[PDB]
């Protein structure tokens, strides 16, 4: 639309939220393939954290590219490649999501806060493989890491 | 709230979860419970209900109590359980009622309500 | 109903045409090949069955691991289910995780091309009355599920049709059912 | 006339062929069916098979092991695990 | 009884070497075994 | 488009026609899951007769989304109880065609007229699996359920 | 599109150029499965150059079947029959390729103006064979077969 | 012009049998791949033209096709650093002799193969 297209060249840092990603309960409903910044640059923020954040663009994006062939081929049909890049890029989907404090009238949740070093890691590791035993749902509506882990225990009965 | 506070998001994961989908056991749980919710929402028209009465039918299932019910089942077991909690427990309606809250009197009582009552049901 | 999203749709769609078009030509491929070995090992197959049929006398579903073949494993699991359910006592096998997926073994079938190789080693682990389901191939456009008796309890072919046969010994007939057991199920691979 | 059939798990020598006499390696001797023997079940030993055709010089091959089977109706089944013609040992 | 058997082979086994020697002179085994 | 959307306020019964649904042979066209009555009510029409339209629109609805997913890989991938919803669809929906009196010139088929009962009769009984033996082909183009019976013979 | 739409009404045929044609290496471009004539027949054009024709469209729809099973199962699955069907092809590809005088600027190639008789003449011909053992490059970017 | 012409190829020949079998159909996806992380780039490092012509070179000669497509970027820059560094005497020569000679095809499969083992060590 002629409103918001003209607004993008006015901005540093874009945050796009999207109603097919709030549908699904991920909230906050950060489209993660289109909300951009000018300072994501590996000079910038260093390069560890650019690079987690641009393996965590490519999981998703590629992802993506795969669901409309999963739905009709099956998983079973899918390389173990491509297997790994569906787990982890759902659990990386559930980990972007975050309980907010001004949001518990919404969520039934106490409210998060989490640190960029925490952040970069949590994402890091679930990348790394660290986590292919937990649960989807262990990563979803939670802060750090640690609490995916003890989700998982929680589920776990 | 004590009742339905995570259930909205909830359900919303088991709807996508649900069209996605050897499950794991996480997945395969909620399945069985959003499955289970969704009977419990429907509704017919024409006979809305007192809030302690809504409150009493989703404990029966967000504490688990109706996971192990086919859910084809649901439907009627709800009405029956109605029946019988506002036939011969209007005091424990009243107190959640009166106190806007479930006490963890209430809570003992609802509980052993809720599995008896569903044994028999299920006989 | 938005240009981009159409678009999306249209391209992947596109993808999976092209895809599902060459495995088709893949499995008829295949299917031409399997089509001729066939031919000698249902003559194999057939003369080894001529004892039972010449003389009046555990469940195995045989199927295999992959594909979108749909309806070939389903059925094979619609009979074996059916049959389990029949009767007295029972310990199931089936030839391809497939089997094991649909129930709830062995594994690596249908990906490449069967042999008595295989089934040996089946017959082998099994000695370590039956049944067994599979596909009777008829047409490129159908097959049939037929069940086939195994009578192998040494045992049970011991008995009073059988005393018009000149030598045997309880043993030369031990080794006679275990070499037949295992070319009813290289006869079902095929 | 007696029906044989004569094959491994990949190859059919012959089927239901009206041979004179076929001579087999057994794990006891070494037989001859003739188009009327009475019937007998034997499972095979690594050696050779003669096929006495209706036309005299006979075909030889050579097996590993497998089955015979002589059936009341004159049907013979020779069913070998690997069967090769000398030709090609 | 023959020398393998009281050894422990089977017949299928004896057919399966003496299949393999005239060979040396099909016969894959991709099958897996899933036990449990 | 604005005209038809704004006829359907001033309606008490709606009677949509679909060319897909003529085009697949099925008359008359009408669309059962776009059809609409403010008398389908259970304390006016009964509760027998309206639990079993809302079973016939649950299980055409059913067969609707089950369709948007088989699209490429037809039935086979489908599972049996799936398979269970998809051939009494199918039925229901050759049952809901019926042969017109002015329309014997396109159909080669005499006209029929069903009487209340037995048009819930009939569909009671597809829903109930009365007739999960018979052929999809009997229960098109005829009036009541006994001649969708007869059709079956006749085809054996 | 109205406007390629009201063009269409006029055309009396075409000539459909490719630029995965192109990047393959072939030029001119052109996709012999795509272009048509409102007048191309044996009654017109007379048998010969028909059949010359329609000769090539056959064995190139029937090369573009194989090249799945080609690339997929291996250029190997073929028949021998088949396996003829694709060399006969893949020559007639190449043989309609050609280096135009005003290409010479950019390959560095000479140009060669194709007469219809050398034209038809050299096509009717990959079937028969006369080339099986010729190479596909006495094909690619010459005129004349010779 | 030399090693683009060959890329381009090979590029529309990986297309053409994408997204999936047969050796050579094998051979034709593990060079797109390689071909197609040699086309990445950074921001604010524009390159010489001797430079992207070793680089395509590596990679349409085969020298890659055995490396792990994602160590393809820091193979290039490790790989680049070294020959601006210890070859500048090549890069001359591929600049200048306007078309890659015999020598400069000896001297390059030399560095490629053993700073590449290295690299793999």
């Amino acid at each position: 639309d002629p409103a918001p297209a003209t607004t993008f060249a006015h901005l540093d840092a874009t945050t796009v939220l999207s109603r097919a990603i709030a549908e699904l309960g991920i909230y906050p409903a950060v489209d993660p393939l289109d909300s951009t910044s000018r300072i994501m640059d590996p000079n910038i923020v260093g390069s560890e954290h650019y690079d987690v954040a641009r393996g965590v663009q490519k999981i998703l994006q590629d992802y993506k590219s795969l669901q409309d062939i999963i739905a009709i081929l099956g998983m079973d049909e899918l390389s173990e490649e491509d297997k790994l890049t569906v787990s982890r890029a759902r659990k990386i989907q559930r980990f972007l999501s975050q309980p907010f404090q001004v949001a518990e009238v919404f969520t039934g949740h106490l409210g998060k806060l989490v640190p960029l070093k925490e952040t970069i890691k949590g994402f890091q590791q679930i990348l790394a493989g660290e986590y292919d035993h937990l649960p989807e749902q262990a990563f979803y509506m939670v802060g750090p890491i640690e609490e995916a882990v003890a989700k998982a225990d929680k589920l776990a009965e | 709230k004590q009742v339905a506070g995570t259930m909205k998001l909830e359900l919303a994961q088991y709807r996508e979860v649900a069209a996605f989908a050897d499950l794991d056991a996480a997945t395969q749980q909620l399945l069985s419970r959003g499955v289970r919710l969704t009977e419990l929402l429907k509704q017919g028209q024409y006979s809305p209900m007192a809030i302690e009465e809504q409150v009493a039918v989703i404990y029966a299932g967000v504490r688990g109590y109706l996971d192990k019910l086919e859910p084809s089942k649901i439907t009627k077991f709800e009405n029956a359980f109605l029946s019988h909690v506002i036939s011969q427990h209007q005091a424990l309606l009243g107190k959640i009622r009166t106190d806007g809250k479930i006490s963890e009197e209430s809570d003992a009582k609802l509980k052993e309500i809720v599995t008896n009552f569903l044994a028999g049901f299920e006989a | 109903a938005t240009l981009k999203d159409i678009t999306r749709r249209l391209k992947s769609i596109k993808n999976i045409q092209k895809i599902t078009k060459s495995m088709k030509m893949v499995a008829a491929a295949k299917y031409a090949r399997a089509e001729r070995e066939l031919k000698p090992a249902r003559v194999y197959g057939v003369g080894s069955l001529a004892l039972y049929e010449k003389a009046d006398i555990l469940i195995i579903g045989v199927s295999s691991d992959r594909g979108l073949c749909g309806a070939i494993h389903s059925s094979v699991a619609k009979q074996m289910k059916s049959e389990a359910a029949n009767l007295k006592e029972v310990k199931i096998i089936g030839v391809g995780d497939k089997i094991r997926s649909i129930l709830h073994t062995f594994k690596e079938v249908g990906r490449r091309p069967p042999t008595f190789g295989d089934a040996s080693v089946i017959a082998l682990e099994l000695l370590n009355e039956g049944s067994i389901i599979f596909n009777r191939f008829r047409s490129v456009i159908s097959y049939k599920t037929e069940e086939k008796p195994i009578f192998s309890l040494d045992t049970i072919s011991s008995a009073e049709s059988m005393s018009i046969y000149d030598d045997i010994d309880a043993d030369v007939l031990r080794n006679y059912q275990e070499y037949s057991l295992a070319n009813i199920i290289y006869y079902s691979l095929k | 006339q007696m029906s044989f059939t004569f094959a491994s798990p990949t190859q059919v020598f012959f089927n239901s062929a009206n041979v004179r006499q076929v001579d087999v390696p057994t794990q006891t001797g070494a037989f001859g069916i003739l188009a009327a023997h009475v019937p007998t079940l034997q499972v095979l030993r690594p050696g050779l098979v003669v096929v006495h055709a209706e036309d005299g010089t006979t075909s030889k091959y050579f097996v590993s092991s497998g089955s015979v089977t002589v059936n009341a109706d004159s049907s013979v089944q020779l069913l070998a695990e690997e069967a090769v013609t000398l030709d090609m040992l | 009884v023959a020398y393998w058997r009281q050894a422990g082979l089977s017949y299928i086994r004896y057919s399966q070497i003496c299949a393999k020697a005239v060979r040396d002179a099909t016969s894959g085994s991709t099958i897996k075994i899933v036990k449990v």
